[PDB]
């Protein structure tokens, strides 16, 4: 099967609910298999108690910078960036799990999750996955932020690992 | 009841965009990125003598989907197209802005200047010249800024409102 992930949120501490995540490792596998790694930490490192950091409802929640604490940072399994896999899947929708970049070639840890179509993003953020329980936590999730995305409180991954 | 402008300032990644217009707002300069997505000030000044409400809008240095781009260019009546003094590609992003503006305003006289920010960093890779030219092919003034030392931030904005108002004149 292909992989799934989960995030367990919380709002400036307290728990708020479970997302899990279907990675598309057949068909985007090495960009699956840097969040899969990062969100169980095996590598030392990873999303545990990281921040959503810009959250934009109607559009995405935004997060995965664990190495500075504010939306610059990124860090992959493969070195402080890799390339774009393919562009095979595109933002059809809410739930959607894509990777955020500053350009082509970026990828880092930073990703984002569509609450809604985001077609103009296709074939410039590589979709590797969708959520597959708890988007209901994700649609609360968009209280919080506002309309350039800063966050209202703190969205932590306050957990986060595999669970098959 | 006094004159109110709706300035907008565009440029890429990291020129000064930001700071720029928190030191015009607050009169401080922070060392720190924080990229922005989009940020809104109010400021009463005098300036010519004439007291005015300015409206910023502060952009993004990266492209979202255009269309909300078309939208603050529809709106916006001057703009600030600022490039870093150290940051080639930034200058030659330059163009494509006027480009834009001059696009959605359907118009070759909109109220605009050119501005060169960091000028006190010793990395520059942009001569003065080519961007007083470059402001010359325009029509549009050209000013040096530092967002760290403060030098042109007031004559940068106050230019834009000078330019504005003189077009409103025609
Ligand atoms: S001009 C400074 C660019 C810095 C940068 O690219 N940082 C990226 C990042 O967060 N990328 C964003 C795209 C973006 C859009 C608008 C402004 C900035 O600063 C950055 C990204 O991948 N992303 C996911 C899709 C939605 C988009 C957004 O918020 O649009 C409004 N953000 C990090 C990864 C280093
Ligand atoms: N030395 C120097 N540094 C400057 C100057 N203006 C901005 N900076 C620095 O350059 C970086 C980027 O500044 P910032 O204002 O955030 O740029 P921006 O154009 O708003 N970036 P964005 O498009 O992501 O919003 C920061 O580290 C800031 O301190 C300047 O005049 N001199
Ligand atoms: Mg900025």
């Amino acid at each position: 099967v292909n992989p799934t992930v989960f995030f367990d949120i919380a709002v400036d501490g307290e728990p708020l609910g479970r997302v899990s995540f279907e990675l598309f490792a057949d068909k985007v596998p090495k960009t699956a298999e840097n969040f899969r790694a990062l969100s169980t930490g095996e590598k030392g490192f990873g999303y545990k108690g990281s921040s959503f950091h810009r959250i934009i409802p109607g559009f995405m929640c935004q997060g995965g910078d664990f190495t500075r604490h504010n939306g610059t940072g990124g860090k992959s399994i493969y070195g402080e960036k890799f390339e774009d896999e393919n562009f095979i899947l595109k933002h059809t929708g809410p739930g959607i799990l894509s990777m955020a970049n500053a350009g082509p070639n970026t990828n880092g840890s930073q990703f984002f999750i569509c609450t809604a179509k985001t077609e103009w993003l296709d074939g410039k953020h590589v979709v590797f996955g969708k959520v597959k329980e708890g988007m209901n936590i994700v649609e609360a999730m968009e209280r919080f932020g506002s309309r350039n995305g800063k966050t209202s409180k703190k969205i932590t991954i306050a957990d986060c690992g595999q669970l098959e | 009841s006094m004159t109110e402008y709706k300035l907008v300032v565009v440029g890429a990644c990291g020129v000064g965009k930001s700071a720029l217009t928190i030191q015009l707002i607050q009169n401080h300069f922070v060392d720190e990125y924080d990229p922005t997505i989009e940020d809104s000030y109010r400021k009463q000044v005098v300036i010519d003598g004439e007291t005015s409400l300015l409206d910023i809008l502060d952009t993004a240095g990266q492209e979202e989907y255009s269309a909300m781009r078309d939208q603050y260019m529809r709106t916006g009546e001057g703009f600030l197209l600022v490039f870093a003094i150290n940051n080639t590609k930034s200058f030659e992003d330059i163009h494509h802005y006027r480009e834009q503006i001059k696009r959605v305003k359907d118009s070759e006289d909109v109220p605009m200047v050119l501005v060169g920010n960091k000028s006190d960093l010793p990395s520059r890779t942009v001569d003065t010249k080519q961007a007083q030219d470059l402001a010359r092919s325009y029509g549009i003034p050209f000013i040096e800024t530092s967002a760290k030392t403060r030098q042109g931030v007031d004559d940068a904005f106050y230019t834009l409102v000078r330019e504005i108002r003189k077009h409103k004149e025609k």
